[PDB]
């Protein structure tokens, strides 16, 4: 899963079988880190219209 | 290519209401199943 974003700690209550989460656009919203199963939120890097 | 899901709850003949079952396993076994039975 390639991408670009701010990775954060998250409160998302992933059940023990769930590996990643999605937004309604099908874009990934969170991931469980494969080497140590912390649940990371994914947010796009800070942006806006100029 | 086989799945098992489960749930387990205390109760007050199948009880009413709602249940959502988490996967226990995917088994990569690809076995042809048409028939089944239960151990007692
Ligand atoms: C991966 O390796 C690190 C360092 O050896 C270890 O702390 C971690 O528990 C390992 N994770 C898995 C899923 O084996
Ligand atoms: C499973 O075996 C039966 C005969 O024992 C056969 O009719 C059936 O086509 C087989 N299943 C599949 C997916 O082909």
């Amino acid at each position: 899963l390639t991408g670009t974003g701010v990775l954060t700690e998250s409160n998302k209550k992933f059940l023990p079988f769930q590996q990643f989460g999605r937004d309604i656009a099908d874009t990934t919203d969170a991931v469980r880190d494969p080497q140590t199963l912390e649940i990371l939120d994914i947010t796009p890097c800070s942006f806006g219209g100029v | 290519y086989f799945k098992i899901y489960s749930k387990h709850t205390p109760i007050n003949d199948l009880p009413q209401g709602f249940s959502a079952l988490e996967p226990l396993v995917d088994l990569p076994i690809g076995i042809n199943i048409t028939r089944f039975q239960t151990l007692l």
